[PDB]
RNA sequence: GCCCGGAUAGCUCAGUCGGUAGAGCAGGGGAUUGAAAAUCCCCGUGUCCUUGGUUCGAUUCCGAGUCCGGGCACCA
RNA sequence: AUGUCGGCUCGUCGCAUCCUGGGGCUGAAGAAGGUCCCAAGGGUUGGGCUGUUCGCCCAUUAAAGCGGCACGCGAGCUGG
């Protein structure tokens, strides 16, 4: 965490990367087409700020006894010189390493945790319920505004559904890993001979994002045609363009119109129909971006799991990084911090 | 180019007046201005 | 501000100095050496101070050069002076620090031999000024 | 667009000459159970859609408004 | 008693130009385009579906223009 934030950052990899951006940088090859130029000092301020990392490193490496003497002499000033730049320091220790993996998209936005019980049936629904305390408990004491949205006590014991809001900063970027299967092995509770079963559940992570509902369309955006219309009505049907035609060009969706006798009030119907079939081409591509924001896994079965918990063998073991711990009571409670930072590590790895 | 308000663009633009016509012309092109 | 041919004007800190983003292309474009300046150039920084020295360099084909330096960006010796780090975003109407008649005065000193005003009254004024120019109210 | 009828607890619905406000359900606390259901005690929360007015007072009686339910829009 | 849609036949006029002729801008390299200006002389195809006008589609083309003529034309026809 703090003594080892370090190297998972390209701590040796970087460094070396870092000149490469100056490498080319230099020798103004024609400096046409704009594009390294942004991301040019952007990416390299990384670089000897990994510096400033082993200054503030060494400011706080030096540090370990950098009281040793604030332990024998209190009261001076050669020794309260470095210090207004060594409380500064612990501080960037946290921010160029938590700086650098919430780095990135939409992660300050407030989170929306979903819990639906895997397979174990009635077992599922209650390590379920449990997943639940604990996130809450954890957002709550971590100061974060908990809502909740649902909460479904599902047959004989625990629930079925959960949906809760987490207002706060980086919400969503914490409780993003989390996202995905979570296991449980102890003795069933429930089952008779409280022999020893597994239990799964689904815990999905998404930002709260859209609030407002807009949905207006530009003249321009569509095509008004006028026709005579077909049916009953003697001279009038016939020397009267009374059947309108409203057609939305990008969608190539069209509407037609005779109900009434008035090419008016024809498009008017027409327009209210139109604009209705094109929320739901609108509400249809909202959500098949929304939901490809659930992720591509999660088939809530089995060998899904990502992380699971014992307790009759006390430990949690994290199968994404590899990471065991052995307070599956204190995990299921709070104890997150820990496995979340990796949680991310391991993530962001690959973009 | 061509509109009922033909005005100036730069400090660089004489409002010449030819046939009847109150025509625009600066160094660019892109301010040739005509009236109709 | 004498003669000019390519010339190519820049500050730089104390010894800290090769970093392609301050300098590095920045001389190097021209045809030069980020070598015959790296260290010509911390050959005089560390014998000075360790601040920012606005340092103009001119160029010829030889990839040669001119380095003269000269004091601190007025900027640089009123903030210290206050004890500020940025500058103040929106002057004007908030001080975010202060100086007094006579830090201006100081400061005057240190660069009049690159202004073009020999009186103190005189230099001292383009300096309070240069409050109104980061929000740092002058104390008088 | 016209003309009828609506909106009352979380859902489905009563109610009064103008002062009051309810039922079945869900829901919370208990009880039997090994543990659920069922069953059994105890419970409560509502501007009675909005916005005007009349009145001393309006869920209530009138103007208007919004959403929903019906019925008509015919001769050319 | 001024016969009402579409089609067919016969056209003719407009320009607010779909081609083709000229021309200024361009974020016009060229070939291609885009936008505005001038300019009807002449051109502006054959089919599938529907009574359809309108549209969509197939295959092309330099282009497959938009209107007015009692939404031109039933003492010229058809009559879906
Ligand atoms: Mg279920
Ligand atoms: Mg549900
Ligand atoms: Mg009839
Ligand atoms: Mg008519
Ligand atoms: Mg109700
Ligand atoms: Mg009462
Ligand atoms: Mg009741
Ligand atoms: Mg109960
Ligand atoms: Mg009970
Ligand atoms: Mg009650
Ligand atoms: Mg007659
Ligand atoms: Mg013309
Ligand atoms: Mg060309
Ligand atoms: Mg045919
Ligand atoms: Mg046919
Ligand atoms: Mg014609
Ligand atoms: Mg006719
Ligand atoms: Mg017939
Ligand atoms: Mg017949
Ligand atoms: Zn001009």
């Amino acid at each position: 965490l703090a003594q080892r934030l370090e190297g998972l950052r390209g701590y040796l990899d970087i460094p070396q990367k870092e000149t490469r951006l100056k490498e080319l940088e230099r020798r103004l090859e024609d400096p046409s087409l704009w594009n390294d130029p942004e991301a040019a000092r952007k990416v390299s301020q990384e670089a000897a700020r990994l510096r400033r990392t082993v200054d503030t490193f060494r400011s706080l490496e030096s540090d370990l006894q950098g009281l040793l003497e604030l332990m024998e002499e209190l009261p001076a000033e050669e020794r309260e010189a470095l210090k207004p730049e060594l409380e500064e320091a612990a501080k960037k220790l946290d921010e160029l390493y938590h700086q650098t993996l919430l780095n990135f998209p939409h992660a300050e936005k407030n989170a929306i945790l979903t819990i639906q019980p895997g397979a174990g049936g009635t077992e599922a629904c209650d390590w379920a319920e449990m997943l639940l305390r604990m996130y809450t408990r954890f957002a709550e004491r971590q100061g974060f505004q908990v809502e909740v949205v649902d909460l479904t006590p599902g047959p004989e014991a625990g629930i079925d559904y959960a949906q809760i809001l987490v207002k706060g900063e980086n919400a969503y970027g914490l409780l993003s890993p989390e996202a995905g299967v979570h296991r449980l092995v102890r003795p069933s509770p429930f089952d008779a001979s409280g022999r020893r079963h597994t239990s799964f559940a689904g815990v999905e992570v998404i930002p709260e994002v859209d609030e407002e509902v807009e949905v207006v369309l530009k003249p321009e955006e569509l095509r008004i045609d006028v026709m005579r219309a077909s049916g009953p009505g003697g001279q009038g049907v016939n020397t009267t363009d009374s059947a309108v035609r409203v057609v939305h060009l990008p969608t190539g969706i069209t509407v037609t119109c005779q109900t009434t006798r008035s090419q008016i009030k024809n498009k008017e119907l027409a327009l209210k129909i139109l604009k209705a079939r094109l929320y739901e081409l609108e509400r249809k591509k909202r959500e098949e971006e929304l939901k490809a924001l659930r992720g591509e896994v999660e088939p809530i079965e089995w060998g899904s799991q990502i992380r699971s918990y014992v307790l009759d063998k006390n430990y949690v073991k994290d199968h994404r990084t590899g990471l065991m711990r052995h307070d599956p009571e204190n995990v299921l409670d709070g104890d997150l911090m820990d496995l979340i930072w990796a949680g991310l590590e391991w993530k962001a790895g690959r973009r | 180019k061509v509109r009922a308000s033909v005005k100036r663009i730069c400090d660089k633009c004489k409002v010449i007046r030819r046939h009847g016509r109150v025509y625009v012309i600066c160094e660019n092109p892109k301010h040739k201005q005509r009236q109709g | 501000m004498k003669k000019v041919v390519a010339v190519v004007k820049l500050q730089l800190p104390a010894g800290k100095a090769t970093p392609a983003p301050p300098v590095g292309p920045a001389l190097g474009q021209h045809g030069a050496n980020i070598m015959e300046f790296v260290k010509a150039f911390n050959a005089a920084t560390a014998n000075m101070g360790d601040a920012i020295v606005p340092v103009e360099i001119t160029i010829y084909a030889d990839r040669s050069f001119t380095f003269v330096t000269k004091t601190p960006p007025a900027s640089y010796l009123i903030r210290k002076a206050a004890g500020l780090e940025k500058g103040a975003h929106k002057p004007g109407r908030e001080k975010v620090g202060r100086i007094t008649w006579e830090q201006v005065l100081e400061i005057a000193k240190q660069k009049m031999p690159d202004l073009n005003t020999t009186d103190l009254e005189a230099a001292a004024r383009m300096i309070a000024g240069s409050a109104r120019s980061m929000g740092v109210e002058v104390v008088g």
